[PDB]
DNA sequence: TGTCTTCAACTGCTTTCGCATGAAGTACCTCCCAACTACTTTTCCTCACACTTG
DNA sequence: CAAGTGTGAGGAAAAGTAGTTGGGTTTTTTTTGCAGTTGAAGACA
RNA sequence: AUGCGA
């Protein structure tokens, strides 16, 4: 403990206690006895008229009476206080480094865990999604450990994320990756854009020192960037070698074909071709570990491919269709028909995807917006843009402000299921062709091709020019008959 | 100034709050109401003070208390000396000066001395 | 009101910067006045955390 | 400078307002009785340097 | 060289005892603080042109 | 004619810190009564 | 010191 005698004890006694009797004027032994001071001063009469400009004033220098002779205190050095202000404006985070990038890390750890399990209950695939996707990016904290030191180029990446998610569904093999990237847009079913979740208010302060503000979706993919970061995770994780029948699904095929000009007859035949010089009679795979930083054409990202056949096939066999079984006015009736129209959720999920407003092909019915769906927009914003967000301080007067103001244009309302579904809409519009049974069809074909080219490239990284590219590149493979 | 009683008490006052004071660090305090000179009028005064001022003054002398439209007033005193002469007293920056009257008066208007 | 008739009473406090020039001088170096115009008075407002 | 003014009620200014006293202007409004506070605004003095006036009349 | 007379400027006080116990003054000067908007700082992320080959 | 190595810059954002202005304490150093007395202007032997 | 009880 501190001790007692800082001013005075009784000697008598050997009681080291004092009383306090305002009354008396008197400091006294609290146990025991006597006159602790006979002489009590400064408690004035009447008779302040306050001429003194008294420019004394204390400031704990010249100590004072110690009239508490109640006393623990401490040994000072001299004002706490900048110590003491110092350490309440201490606790933030002010890291860096290498005990920052763990948190980057861990952070980056939890929000895909928060994407997968929106994974499970969006597709309901077992144990199995939820497993190998954890031991996949376990495999890929393997390879950062290894790096370590002081190495701080984890790759990852707002497209990371779902490269992982989408390597472990291809090791199942659920799905696709266009369509998976337009329905997540569409309903945010990935925390993917904003990184505000996690659970981290906490994690978001750490001053995630540069690497988490970093996090929160920074922006929408362009061209390449996430296919390319697939090619780099697979490199990173050595994906082929661990996981089975990569990029594969005739169910791309069939979604494709269901796009729109849906023929009973092309998915076998873009199936054919692919069967054909495609990968020689193979459903391709995952491309490569494309461990070079340049990232090139690397352009075997199978499903790029298909779409290429896709595309092929149709002209070819519609371009040739020497026995006339696709007729003139049956080709511009599809392309009619395909015209913009409502979508039980998907196109609707595609006008939410062309308004990364990217290379302006969508920008235009950005304007157009065809009326409701028009509507549909406004309904989908007031319902998946609240998240939005929640001035944190800044008055507890302008959040106020804000919330008043909110309530004073209260926004929102001041057969049903009219949106069909969407093998509704597929119906009636290959029925809209149910009428089935020279330069202008050449014309026509061409017309189709780009309504396509707009479609396919629009759900994925396009390259007004590498799809064709691609398209280039697969031309040349195939004249080697 | 212009809320009805019952507005008034819906402000937390007294419903018959007749103010004209002020609140001052919160302590309600009004101006002492003064009684001085009645302004614009020569008020004919003898006062010992006016022999007070030196030699050749007079008790006699008028005193009229001139309030300007802002009502900022200056008093101006004559005084009649012993040996005829008419002094004007008037204050400025809260200093006295004597002035002969006969000075003011050619000062105001151009005039003769039999005007 | 009374406040600005005093305030128009009071008139103008001419200054002069010296006269400098370099007649530049004796005659002034430049006249500069100085008054006021009207006065007002607004009922008691508050504002927190100023402006906003 | 007002509120200084209406808080002591020393008034000072390099005119001297044409008043004989620079105090005593301002007076608390004592609200301890309706009484008192009503009979505030009916008050009327003579000034302080009367008061201090040995004589009577 | 010696003594006297009147007037004007300066000194000290003119109720006792206590409550509200004292309070906040205010010219002249300013360096520090709180604010709105714009600019700058640190870590991290991703792709391209050229030289040489078939 | 064509495919594949080597490598420096272009790009995005939250929190902090810059420029310009203002607010704002803090900061600091004009007679109104009495009774007595000294020095004066004036006068004398 | 201003107002006030006695």
């Amino acid at each position: 403990m501190s001790t007692f005698i800082r001013g005075p004890i009784c000697g008598t006694d050997n009681c080291p206690s004092r009383l306090w009797r305002i009354i008396d004027g008197r400091r006294t032994c609290q146990y025991g006895h006597v006159m602790e001071g006979d002489v009590e001063f400064n408690d004035d009469e009447d008779d302040l008229n306050g001429l003194g400009a008294g420019v004394i004033t204390r400031r704990l220098n010249l100590t004072t009476n110690a009239t508490g002779s109640f006393q623990s205190s401490q040994l000072t050095n001299s004002q706490l206080l900048q110590q003491q202000q110092r350490q309440s404006h201490k606790k933030f985070k002010k890291l860096i480094g290498h005990e920052a990038k763990l948190l980057f890390l861990k952070s980056f750890q939890f929000i895909l865990k928060r994407q997968i399990r929106w994974l499970i209950t969006e597709m309901r695939f077992p144990k199995e999604f939820e497993h190998v996707a954890k031991i996949i990016w376990l495999k890929i904290l393997k390879t950062i450990n290894d790096q370590p030191q002081e190495e701080l180029k984890l790759q990852l990446h707002m497209t990371s994320t779902i490269s992982i998610l989408y390597l472990a569904s291809t090791h199942l093999s659920l799905p696709v990756y266009t369509c998976d990237y337009i329905k997540w847009i569409c309903t945010a079913k990935m925390p993917y854009f904003q990184a505000s979740e996690i659970l981290p208010k906490s994690w978001r302060i750490q001053l995630p020192n540069y690497y988490v503000s970093i996090l929160e979706g920074s922006i929408s993919p362009f061209n390449g960037q996430l296919y390319n970061k697939i090619a780099l995770t697979c490199g990173m994780i050595h994906f082929k070698e661990f996981f089975n029948s990569e990029i594969s699904c005739q169910g791309l095929l069939l979604k494709l074909v269901m796009q729109c000009a849906l023929p009973p007859e092309f998915y076998f035949y873009t199936k054919q071709v692919i069967e054909f010089e495609e990968t020689d009679i193979r459903n391709l795979t995952l491309w490569e570990r494309t461990d070079e930083r340049h990232t090139g054409r690397v352009s075997n990202h199978a499903e790029l491919r298909v779409l290429s056949y896709f595309m092929l096939t149709i002209n070819w066999m519609l371009s040739f269709d020497r026995d006339r079984q696709y007729p003139l006015k049956w080709i511009l009736s599809l392309t009619e028909s395909l015209t913009q129209r409502t979508t039980t959720s998907e196109s609707i999920g595609r006008n939410i995807v062309k308004v990364v407003y990217p290379d302006k092909p969508t920008s235009s019915d950005y304007f157009q917006w065809s009326e409701e769906e028009t509507l549909e927009f406004l309904k989908w914003m007031e319902k998946q843009f609240l998240p939005t967000q929640t001035s944190m301080e800044m008055t507890i007067d302008q959040k106020i402000a804000r919330r008043k103001l909110y309530k004073i244009f209260p926004l929102d309302r001041e057969d049903s299921t009219h949106q069909l579904t969407f093998i509704e809409d597929l119906q009636e519009r290959y029925a809209k062709q149910t009428p089935f049974f020279p330069p202008a069809r050449k014309e026509a074909i061409g017309r189709l091709l780009t309504h396509i080219a707009s479609q396919l490239l629009v759900d994925f990284a396009i390259s007004k020019e590498q799809l064709k590219d691609c398209i280039s590149r697969i031309k040349n493979a195939c004249l080697h008959r | 100034n212009k809320m009805s009683p019952y507005e008034l008490v819906q402000h937390k006052e007294e419903s018959d709050e007749i103010g004209g004071y002020f609140i001052v660090n919160g302590i309600e305090k009004l101006i002492r109401m003064l009684i001085v000179q009645r302004r614009n009028h020569p008020m004919a005064i003898i006062r010992p003070s006016f022999a007070n001022r030196g030699a050749s003054y007079s008790h006699y002398g008028i005193q009229i208390r001139s309030v300007r439209p802002d009502q900022t007033s200056q008093t101006n005193v004559l005084h009649y000396l012993n040996d005829g002469q008419v002094t004007f007293r008037f204050s400025w920056r809260k200093n006295e000066y004597l002035v002969p009257v006969v000075m003011i008066l050619k000062a105001l208007c151009h005039t003769s001395d039999r005007e | 009101g009374l406040l600005n008739l005093g305030v128009k009473d009071i008139g103008e406090k001419v200054i002069f910067d010296g006269k400098p020039l370099n007649s530049n001088s004796g005659y002034l170096g430049n006249k500069l006045s100085v008054s006021v115009e009207q006065v007002s008075i607004a009922k008691p407002m508050s504002n927190d955390g100023v402006s906003s | 400078k007002m509120q200084y003014f209406l808080s002591t009620g020393n008034l000072v200014s390099q005119s001297g307002l044409d008043l004989q006293q620079v105090s005593g202007y301002t007076v608390v409004a004592e609200k301890i009785n309706f009484y008192r506070f009503i009979s505030h605004f009916r008050m009327v003095h003579r000034g302080s340097f009367f008061a201090q006036l040995k004589t009577t009349t």
